[PDB]
């Protein structure tokens, strides 16, 4: 405290450039204005009232048009504006009778512009950004046909984003439009990213406004600007990993990607422009051994490459466009061999490597017979070859007593006696029955089993922090046995 | 009482954080303490606290009243040489000078025309009766000299000029800049610079000797002349006296210790002389405890303050001589106890001076101190100021005093100080720490309460998984289960995957017991058990289970991962365990065949106690390494051969 706030209950519902006609950031008319954006802003921190009694409880909270909270018809994006400089040149022969004085009273009206401006722009900024927020928690309380006065009012300012096309205050026009079709826009706004953003990639060192942007961008409900815009992102985005540890935000906008104006079943042509080119399939060999851009070989790298090949092998095609330019391949390439040649990869020593050929690595091949697999056929023959020992021990290693075990191995050969099962019906061109009666064995021994299969990862313990941890051994077995020859 | 002084004077000496300090500061703190309580008391509440609130501003006062050339000259550089050149001189004229009339002025007309007059000047006043002018300014030299009395111990004497000036006096307050030493640019150098004109009086000491004639002046009423006793040096004329207590005495006493002693000293540097008096001077040096002998047997009203007595004691400068009467006092006696700020007042002080200067505390008299202060605490009813005060506490007094007292547990910035009494006091597994419930590495199952706060809690969870793996090799898994509830919750990032590889390390440890564990229900199930009835279904199975859990599959007893927070001490271990355990299991596993009553999961017949070749040979545990090259593992063919002669 002082706070920055002060002046007078809501009942107002002006600080236009309509009202005030466009006259604009050097005059009197203007600090009517800037002293009324002091006044919104003590209207808006008495709706942050209105939110923390959203939270609590109150009579009718939606009022549009509690208060109105409908009362701005037009937002300024005006001052980022006006040259200040270059009437002074004049200034400086001017100064022989009123007509000059005149003159010189504009410009005088201009050094009072250069004070103006910076309170103007610091209380617009408290204003507008926070009228946002105000509509969107407006969206999360229940729908009714006056957040369509929504519509109404987000519509008039992307055509004012409009007088230019600064950058980094353009979000008060998307991600407004965003929660509307979320809880249920303009083409023409969405236009603006093919316009600007296109002189590169990096030079990424000042393309963080438009990341951010481009973000809830992609939101529309296929697009012929995707095609294009994606040549440069997410094919020439990701080469910068090879041009370097691999990061978030790459298949966070990926995914942004997919959920865009309808991609869903165009999977075909994504999967071809991808493929094309010969990027998005150098990055596996970071996971094999990376040093590639000589960034020492770390198991912390293969935790992001993970949700990488994930998030690819999902969609069938991407998925396809992987195998044969080899998967084969990045596992013989493999890094360690006491850690994915042993029969059973436990979680004690490493989780890491434990996390990884569990979630991925089993069942991105195991999709890959999903399709009632008719073209992988030789390469997964000879990836039962591979890893023949962890076949024989996945059966063979559990006795009735049996620790050191965790439900996520019991994942891992789920995983491998489903794959062995595809594998013998899709060509269409054994010693499970030991592994049988060590189940029922735990089976009818309640004791040994909840005693022998303990926790071990993190991720576990908060399993016991009800025990859920249970729930998802039986089922686990389940599915498990019913497979099981 | 006012328990909120105590906290007030607590907080200062140390939130109770370790920073660097000057402690002057913490004399300000008390002061501001001082003044605020003081206040709060003295327009709310009772009269009792007014006097509760006087007391303290005697406390402010006193806190106040610690802190406050050559070749030819006049007498003016002989002045400033003299306070140069001592400095118990110079503050005793400090102490003494620390702590609005609308008059239209005219006279000499009304006095001639009733009588006479006969002469202009306020000196026919004193040619006879001091009534022969206008009576209501006879009125203003009793009244506004009053004012002037307040005025001259509020410090200068020209600012009794300014109101001697409304006196509607104007040849008599000439006498105001007689008080003046000559301070000129024909007789002083560095006195010539800040002047260029001459100033005061260079017959100053025939002005003192004149003007100390009028403290005696019998036709001059008291209300005149008590401020000529005091600009002569003062004379306790009962007037220079208005707040007639223990310090207006002292003031007025000490101003005639330092007058006498400038002629003195002025004689030395010839000031004095014969055509320099017009009464003989007083040339004996007086003495300031004897005076302070004087005042203190004059005012037992003042006794009864320990905060006044305080305030004599700096200018007596005799600090430790207090502070040991004032704990035992005397000696052995009670008689401290009847002031009721003695005890905690010079208590505070005790502390802060100690720090100040240390010869000046004995530092035995704050150890006293600390623990009178202390017990009145345990009858005040606090417990959260017994540790503030008993870090300054020593092992010699006060051990297990401290112990029973820090045996609760409560708030977390009192157990910052707990800790600091535990720790310092040296106990670390006495009789605090099981004194917990009821109402050596003790206090590390102790000690890992202390860091889930902030500013430690980046050092938490390192040192709770150190002190695991610590006592785990010595052993006390019942004390384990006491470093993983006292576990901090956090250890990812913000809290600085970090460290949940030891969560596996824990689970590896058993998957090594269980094979250990199962030699024994071997000697009495199988090796014992010869006969069949479907037992071959139960007790060949046994010894095939035995087999499945000695090695982890992937690999056994190593770690240096990233889900391990950095030391090497945590890859050394998991080796150390390795080489001693595993070949004691390979040991153990060779009498599984061979002494067994059956010798595989067929009763006769061995092939399997001639494949440990292989199982030392696989990278499952890598025991190809943990038998070295030539004595070992050569040794180790013929230990395999030995014991498939052990099956006969």
């Amino acid at each position: 405290d002082p706070k920055f706030v002060n002046s007078l209950l809501a009942k107002l519902k002006d600080s236009k450039k309509l009202f005030q006609k466009k006259e604009n950031l050097t005059r009197d008319e203007t600090v009517s204005l800037i002293k009324k954006y002091k006044l919104i802003s003590r209207i808006v921190e008495i709706f942050a009232l209105c939110i923390y009694n959203s939270t609590d409880s109150n009579s009718e909270i939606l009022n549009f048009l509690n208060k109105t909270f409908h009362d701005e018809l037009n937002l300024k994006f005006k001052e980022k504006g006006y040259d200040i400089p270059l009437l002074d040149i004049v200034l400086k022969a001017d100064r022989s009778w009123n007509e000059p004085s005149k003159s010189q009273t504009n410009f005088k009206e201009e050094i009072t512009d250069a004070s103006l401006n910076l309170q103007y722009v610091n209380y617009e900024i408290s204003t507008a950004k926070a009228w946002g927020a105000l509509i969107t928690t407006f969206v999360k309380r229940s729908t009714v046909p006056l957040n369509d006065g929504f519509v109404d009012l987000v519509e008039h300012f992307l055509k004012l984003n409009i007088d230019f096309g600064f950058t980094q205050i353009y979000l008060e026009r998307i991600e407004l439009s965003f929660y509307i079709l979320y809880s249920f826009k303009i083409i023409e706004l969405m236009n603006k990213i093919f316009t600007i953003f296109k002189s590169g990639e990096l030079k990424n060192n000042f393309y963080r406004p438009l990341l951010r942007s481009v973000l809830v961008l992609l939101e529309l409900v296929i697009s012929d600007q995707l095609l294009e815009f994606f040549e440069l992102v997410f094919s020439k985005g990701v080469y910068l990993i090879l041009s370097e540890q691999d990061l978030l935000l790459l298949l966070s906008l990926f995914k942004k990607i997919t959920n865009v104006n309808p991609s869903k079943n165009f999977n075909v042509i994504l999967a071809s422009s991808l493929n094309e080119v010969g990027t998005l399939k150098v990055i596996l060999n970071l996971y094999s051994s990376a040093h590639l851009i000589r960034i020492n070989d770390e198991p912390i790298l293969g935790q992001i490459t993970l949700t990488f090949i994930s998030e690819l092998c999902s969609i069938e095609p991407i998925a396809a466009k992987l195998i044969n330019s080899g998967l084969y391949s990045v596992l013989l390439e493999s890094p360690l061999s006491v850690a994915i040649q042993q029969g059973d990869i436990k979680p004690e020593f490493s989780p890491r490597l434990h996390n990884i050929w569990s979630n991925g690595l089993l069942s991105i091949v195991l999709l890959l017979l999903s399709q009632f697999g008719i073209k992988v056929l030789p390469e997964t023959c000879l990836f039962v070859s591979y890893f023949g020992k962890q076949i024989k021990s996945t059966i063979y290693n559990w006795g009735d007593n049996k620790l050191a075990v965790s439900s996520s191995l019991i994942k891992e050969t789920n995983q491998l006696v489903l794959l062995q099962k595809m594998l013998n019906l899709l060509n269409y061109q054994h010693d499970k029955k030991r592994l049988s009666a060590a189940l029922s064995k735990f089976l009818t021994h309640p004791k040994y089993l909840n005693s022998r299969i303990i926790p071990t990862t993190l991720e576990e313990q908060q399993q016991l922090e009800r025990l859920e941890f249970v729930k998802g051994i039986s089922r686990d077995i389940k599915a498990l046995q019913d497979s099981l020859f | 009482y006012q328990t909120e002084r105590f906290t007030k004077f607590s907080d200062t000496l140390k939130n109770n954080e370790q920073n660097p300090i000057d402690p002057f500061n913490i004399i300000r703190e008390f002061r501001s303490a001082a003044g605020q309580l003081a206040l709060d008391l003295a327009n709310s509440g009772d009269e009792s606290n007014v006097i509760s609130s006087k007391d303290w501003e005697l406390e402010a006062r006193f806190w106040h009243l610690v802190e406050l050339l050559h070749p030819y000259n006049s007498r003016g550089l002989f002045e400033k040489k003299l306070m140069q050149d001592n400095k118990q001189l110079y503050q005793i004229w400090i102490v003494m000078v620390w702590l609005p009339k609308n008059v239209p002025t005219s006279k000499w007309l009304n006095s001639i025309t009733s009588g006479g007059l006969k002469s202009c000047d306020l000196d026919f006043p004193l040619r006879e009766n001091t009534n022969v002018l206008d009576v209501k300014d006879k009125e203003e030299d009793h009244i506004f000299f009053k004012y002037i009395y307040e005025l001259i111990l509020a410090g200068a004497i020209d600012e009794a000029l300014e109101e001697a000036k409304l006196s509607d006096n104007i040849s008599i307050c000439m006498i105001l800049c007689g008080i003046q030493e000559y301070l000129n640019p024909v007789i002083d150098t560095q006195i010539a610079n800040e002047f260029n004109t001459q100033q005061g009086i260079k017959k100053h000491s025939l002005w003192r000797r004149t003007v100390y004639s009028l403290s005696q002046q019998a036709g001059l009423d008291p209300y005149e002349r008590a401020i000529y006793s005091y600009l002569s040096g003062a004379i306790p004329n009962q007037e220079v006296l208005q707040y007639s207590d223990w310090e207006s005495d002292l003031h007025i006493h000490l101003n005639q210790i330092l007058q006498t002693e400038i002629e003195n000293y002025l004689l030395e540097n010839n000031q004095v002389g014969t055509d320099e008096l017009i009464l003989p001077l007083p040339s004996h040096a007086l003495t300031v405890q004897e005076v302070l002998n004087r005042v203190a047997s004059r005012h037992p009203s003042e006794s009864e303050h320990p905060i006044r007595v305080l305030m004599a004691s700096v200018i007596l400068d005799s600090l430790p001589s207090v502070i040991h009467s004032s704990v035992e006092g005397t000696e052995a006696s009670n008689d401290i106890i009847d002031k009721p700020y003695l005890l905690r007042i010079v208590t505070h002080l005790a502390i802060c001076l100690d720090i100040i200067n240390p010869g000046s505390v004995e530092e035995v008299d704050k150890s006293k101190l600390i623990t009178t202060y202390i017990s009145l605490l345990k009858l005040q009813g606090l417990y959260e100021n017994i540790p503030i005060y008993a870090t300054f506490l020593n092992e010699s007094d006060c051990l297990e005093a401290c112990s029973f007292i820090l045996s609760s547990l409560e708030d977390p910035q009192v157990r910052k100080k707990q800790i600091e009494t535990i720790n310092f006091l040296r106990l670390p597994a006495s009789n605090i720490l099981r004194r917990t419930t009821q109402r050596i590495d003790m206090h590390l199952i102790y000690g890992v309460e202390w860091l889930i706060e902030g500013k430690l809690y980046v050092d938490a969870v390192h040192s709770i998984i150190a002190l695991s793996r610590r006592f785990l090799l010595n052993g006390r898994v019942k004390a384990l289960e006491q470093f993983m509830e006292r576990n901090n919750i956090g250890e990812i990032c913000k809290n600085y995957e970090n460290e949940d590889q030891f969560l596996e390390e824990i689970t590896q440890y058993e998957h090594l017991i269980k094979g250990i564990r199962e030699y024994e229900e071997w000697q009495k199930s199988v090796s014992l058990l010869s006969s069949e009835s479907n037992i071959p279904t139960l007790i060949e199975k046994l010894q095939g289970f035995s087999k499945d859990t000695f090695e982890l599959i992937k690999t056994f007893l190593v770690d240096l991962t990233s889900s391990n927070f950095a030391d090497s001490a945590d890859y050394e271990i998991l080796y150390e365990i390795r080489a001693l355990y595993t070949p004691f299991l390979l040991m153990e596993l060779h009498k599984k065949l061979v002494e067994a009553a059956k010798l595989l999961k067929i009763p006769k017949f061995i092939s399997e106690a001639l494949a440990f070749t292989s199982l030392v040979a696989n990278e499952n545990d890598k025991i190809y390494l943990l038998f070295q090259s030539s004595g070992k593992l050569k040794e180790y063919l013929d230990l395999v051969a030995r014991t498939a002669t052990l099956s006969n």
